[PDB]
């Protein structure tokens, strides 16, 4: 600010603004399935075959 | 020794497990007929 009635009447407003908005989302999904089946039903050769 | 004759006569299914059969006690697995099954 400034004022006077004799020699020095002025005005000033050196207003300033600095804003910096930074976001950082970071998502990481990971799925891993493994599944295994087994069956048996056995068979032998007869001990007297030719 | 064919059970198919009367499995055909009467419609029931033959039992699967049967005792009259040799068995390796070391390898621990069935081996073969010993007692005949008519």
């Amino acid at each position: 600010t400034e004022l006077a009635l004799f020699s020095r009447v002025n005005g000033k407003f050196s207003t300033e603004f600095q804003r910096m908005k930074t976001l950082q989302v970071k998502d990481q999904a990971v799925t891993t399935r493994v599944q295994v089946r087994n069956r048996i039903y056995t068979v032998k050769t007869t001990p007297t075959s030719e | 020794t064919g059970f198919q004759i009367c499995k055909n006569a009467l419609k029931l299914p033959v039992l699967e497990v049967l005792p009259g059969g040799g068995w390796d006690n070391l390898r621990n697995v069935d081996m073969g007929r010993v007692m005949d099954l008519t």
